[PDB]
DNA sequence: TACCCCCCCTTCGGTGCTTTGCACCGAAGGGGGGGT
């Protein structure tokens, strides 16, 4: 037997006293059936006259199946149960898998009811089934097992089949066993005489364990069916894709229209959802039926054009590089190719995050690189060669001026458009022969009315009255005010930390469109100086406009 | 046949819940090793899911060192186990150390796997080894002996500490020894023959206690006596231009919240008018006395500055090109203990975050030298920057608080 | 009327300097996927 698992509920706290909501009858039927099984096989200990605790208790189908699988509302007892610390960190991936000559998938059956829970918290676990619509008061019944529906179950059963597994691989230095939960991947170089051996062999240990694997998820034939992929002996791909395609969408549908994409774009290249996710993006309820808009439909056309072929991966050798490949799609979205042989991909996927109300492609290209490195260290443990859309002179002159420490590893320009680049830079130095202007807004908290405008040199001025506003819009308008009515080359004075912070950060997309209209100007520009100025110091012209705009 | 000495955490918090972050293989691999011989010799042991805590856990190789070496982020763990200061194990500071012309730190924290753990608190050092795409479940161990980069580890040797060096220490009296986690700080005035021989005779006076009740081979040579200052100084030009006389005013009017003599009346009268900033201005008379004066106000020192060891330290660094980095170390705002500059480090002009692992390692080792405390960093960097590439470059066998800070430069204050 | 893990996109409230607006960030709730 399996050795148990000490646990224990949180401190000060009682067992759970949650009594049954009623039952429909075609449940009630199943549900007892389901029980006496469970009785026969010593799953559920019978006692009940001195057990004050009761969980709710729930039937649903299995899937693919006329099978019903008994569900426990343990949520009362979650709360009062001791927090678990889960050994599952991650999901495999097919692209992480080496190429093997013999290959076998097969489950554990009854994962949780072959595992005996601890002894003595087995009467916490107590339940009540009506024996007939609450004609008869029905039999208490307690767990012997793990149970479905209590927290600590997966941690306790995953641990315990990592414990059984453990001296099998260790004897068998050449085989490549994957667990996830009860299901089991197990590769091998041998003869798949040796193979089947291996796996019978597999099998006596572990149903010496009382872990049973039933001929029924047996696989041996290929096309292997794993963690919702298919593996075939030199590529893999993915269990199909099922996109509604309903005329009338709720939010809902959306939702779990975006949510496909994403799951498709590990290895359908291409894969966009920023219009479709735009149109998500509000107070909307569920249920409300949403238009699409016409950019929105036009992203799911693409999108079609993409899943109408069928794509494959391959999988992973380690005396090869791994090579990331990039390419900017416009309107901060991103999608990259990891591969370690051209056209054969390993995967694909797409970095599209918003981070930040005023950013940069290269600021996003380094979110990437960032997002990409880490994905492949997780299922290579390795960081990939990088092919970017950007010259080596723009990340030269971005990185060493930026004030924030930044760095990509070791890459190479791949001339692909849209090309990356830097939209404008600011002088380092005054530029003598241009018109200085000395900026400044102001707007009255109480009132939101403002106003913003400049001094110059040479004279000029000029103050625009503003409505509904604030002191840092006020400030960002005179900005943009200077950049309107100034030559090809300008010098700015402002006292405004919060204009300058963001204009130095060269941003070329802004959630704000006056901000986006300052970039505009700055783009037409030929040469831009900025300089900071401390308020209320009698500086220049700064002192000037100060009285004119409060 | 040891007794354990019982350990504690603040009342009132629970243990370390950190998530364990991704491994490279090569990491992965020297853990596995180094993890299945440390079991082999009981000094871990694994567990299960139903202990709840969890500290992250990676490898460095130290500076010019070819071997792995296993270190565990305690940094959770050390601020919720007990001061030992109220227990007056903690270890007090000399104030000599950082006036010795050479320091040697030596890694010690072998030693510290002879001493049994507390039973009690054994659950709290729980750590999970990760696998390559997720192969297995993390692998749970936890510690039976005193763990390397635990702050409870020297504050519990420290009684067999002190009996080991007795001898070198009264044979050699004029030598200072200080111990911080796991290193051992021993500075002296002698020639640097005779400094790395008295070193050389504390190797092999440790491993005949060793013998009888990451390796100890390795040595890094410190020069605390000839670490500059890095002050904040004012231009000097003969022709100032509009421009500049705004950034020395800019600038003037930031360091009089550190210097609250200075004064920028007659200067700013210099920019009354609306000028092109590119106009050269003759500076007034009185307006010469006035920055003359200014820079003699820098030269001397803070008027009220001094280190309170009841007070965190508080480090800034700040990013200025070509390899620059500027530091400032502090307890309260305005009032800087050190300021410094540092340039031409690894990875300059090619890396930034492996300047700046530099700077927070350089920072921290003159912070243990000076004070005996590491301070918390306010680090110019973004936050998922930072936490892909650190464990790349790092090289010491403690980890510093830090946090993140994003503030454009808008005057060149520390660097021209 | 259930449980544990990973992912993306949005919203929302807490936090700290850009200050009483604005920007950032993590949590949580929507969806996708895996297994009981
Ligand atoms: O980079 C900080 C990052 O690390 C985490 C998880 O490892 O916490 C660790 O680092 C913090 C910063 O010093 C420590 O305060 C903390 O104790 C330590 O576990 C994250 O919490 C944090 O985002
Ligand atoms: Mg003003």
């Amino acid at each position: 037997p399996i050795e148990t698992v000490p646990v224990k509920l949180k401190p000060g706290m009682d067992g759970p006293k949650v009594k049954q909501w009623p039952l429909t009858e075609e449940k009630i039927k199943a549900l007892v059936e389901i029980c006496t099984e469970m009785e026969k096989e010593g799953k559920i200990s019978k006692i009940g006259p001195e057990n004050p605790y009761n969980t709710p208790v729930f039937a649903i189908k299995k899937k693919d199946s006329t099978k019903w699988r008994k569900l426990v509302d343990f949520r009362e007892l979650n709360k009062r149960t001791q927090d678990f610390w889960e050994v599952q960190l991650g999901i495999p991936h097919p692209a992480g898998l080496k190429k093997k000559k013999s290959v076998t998938v097969l489950d554990v059956g009854d994962a949780y009811f072959s595992v005996p829970l601890d002894e003595d918290f087995r009467k916490y676990t107590a339940f009540t089934i009506p024996s007939i619509n609450n004609e008869t008061p029905g039999i208490r019944y307690q767990y012997n097992v793990l149970p479905q529906g209590w927290k600590g179950s997966p941690a306790i059963f995953q641990s315990s089949m990592t414990k059984i597994l453990e001296p099998f691989k260790k004897q068998n230095p050449d085989i490549v066993i994957y667990q996830y939960m009860d299901d089991l991947y197990v590769g091998s170089d041998l003869e798949i005489g040796q193979h089947r051996t291996k796996i019978e062999e597999l099998r006596q240990h572990l149903l010496r364990w009382g872990l049973t694997t039933p001929d029924k998820k047996h696989q041996k034939e290929p096309p292997f069916l794993w963690m919702g992929y298919e593996l075939h002996p030199d590529k893999w791909t993915v269990q199909p894709i099922v996109l509604p395609e309903k005329d009338s969408w709720t939010v809902n549908d959306i939702q779990k229209l975006v949510g496909k994409l994403n799951w498709a774009s590990q290895i359908y290249p291409g894969i966009k959802v920023r219009q479709l996710s735009k149109l998500l993006r509000g107070t909307k309820a569920l249920t409300e039926v949403i238009p699409l808009t016409e950019e929105a439909e036009l992203e799911l056309a693409e999108n079609r054009e993409i899943l109408k072929e069928p794509v494959h991966g391959v999988y992973y050798d380690p005396s090869k590089d791994l090579i990331a490949e990039i390419q900017k799609q416009g309107q901060g979205q991103w999608t990259y190719q990891i591969y370690q042989e051209p056209f054969k991909n390993l995967k694909t996927g797409k970095y599209a995050r918003m981070r930040g109300a005023h950013t940069n492609d290269v600021k996003q290209l380094t979110e990437a690189v960032q997002k990409i490195t880490t994905e492949s260290i997780v299922i290579w443990g390795k960081t990939p060669k990088f092919k970017l859309p950007i010259q080596k002179e723009t990340w030269e002159t971005w990185w060493t001026e930026y004030w924030q420490a930044t760095w990509i590893p070791e890459w190479e320009f791949v001339n692909t458009p849209p090309l990356v680049k830097l939209w404008y830079q600011l002088e380092k130095e005054p530029i003598v022969g241009a018109e200085t202007f000395y900026v400044d807004g102001a707007a009255n908290r109480e009132t939101k009315l403002g106003k913003a405008g400049y001094v110059t040199n040479k004279g000029r001025q000029k103050v625009v009255p503003l409505t509904n506003t604030t002191n840092q819009k006020t400030e960002l308008q005179a900005i943009y005010l200077a950049l309107q009515d100034s030559g090809l080359e300008v010098n700015i004075v402002t006292d405004s930390q919060y204009a300058l912070g963001i204009i130095q950060a060269q941003p070329d997309k802004s959630e704000s469109e006056l901000v986006n209209q300052i970039i505009e100007q700055l783009i037409k520009k030929e040469k831009v100086y900025l300089a900071w100025v401390p308020a209320h110091k009698g500086i220049g012209g700064n002192e000037q406009v100060d009285k004119l705009v409060s | 046949p040891i007794e354990t000495v019982p350990v504690k955490l603040k009342p009132g918090m629970d243990g370390p819940k950190v998530k364990q972050w991704p491994l490279t293989e090569e990491k992965i691999k020297a853990l596995v090793e180094i993890c299945t011989e440390m079991e082999k010799e009981g000094k871990i042991s694994k567990i299960g899911p139903e202990n709840p805590y969890n500290t992250p856990v990676f490898a460095i190789k130290k500076k010019d060192s070819t071997k792995w070496r296993k270190l565990v982020d305690f940094r959770e763990l050390n601020k919720r186990t007990q001061d030992f200061w109220e227990v007056q194990l903690g270890i007090p500071h000399p104030a000599g150390l950082k006036k010795k012309k050479s320091v040697t730190v030596l890694d010690v924290g072998d030693a510290y796997f002879s001493v049994p753990l507390d039973e009690d608190f054994r659950k709290y050092t729980a750590f999970t080894i990760p696998s390559i795409n997720n192969e297995t479940p993390g692998i749970r161990y936890q510690y039976n002996v005193l763990p390397q980069g635990w702050k409870g580890s020297p504050a519990i040797f420290q009684s067999s500490m002190t009996k080991i060096l007795e001898p070198f220490k009264k044979q050699n009296p004029d030598i200072v020894i200080y111990q911080y986690m796991d290193d051992l700080y021993v500075g002296s005035d002698l020639e640097i023959g005779q400094h790395r021989t008295k070193i050389e005779e504390l190797r092999q006076h440790l491993l005949r206690w060793g013998l009888t009740t990451p390796f100890l081979w390795m040595g890094y040579e410190l020069h605390p006596d000839k670490w500059t200052v890095q002050p904040i100084v004012l231009p000097e030009k003969d022709s100032w231009t509009v421009n500049d006389i705004q950034k020395l005013v800019g600038k003037l009017n930031w360091a009089s919240q550190i210097y609250p003599g200075i004064k920028v009346r007659q200067l700013s009268k210099l920019l009354r008018g609306t000028k092109a900033l590119t106009e050269v201005i003759p500076l007034t008379e009185e307006a010469e006395l006035e920055l003359a004066e200014n820079r003699e106000i820098l030269k001397e020192p803070v008027h009220g500055v001094y280190y309170d060891p009841s007070k965190d330290l508080i480090a800034e660094i700040q990013k200025q090109g070509q390899g620059q980095w500027t530091y400032q170390i502090y307890q309260e705002p305005f009032k800087n203990l050190k300021t410094g500059k540092y340039a031409r480090m690894r990875g300059a002009h090619t890396n930034d975050v492996k300047q700046l692992t530099e700077a927070v390692q350089k920072i921290t080792t003159e912070s243990i030298v000076i004070w005996g405390k590491t301070p918390k960093f306010k680090l110019p960097i973004q936050k998922e920057t930072w936490e892909t590439w650190w464990t790349e470059y790092w090289q010491a066998t403690w980890i510093p608080e830090w946090e993140f800070v994003n503030t454009p430069p808008l005057v060149k204050l520390w660097y021209q």
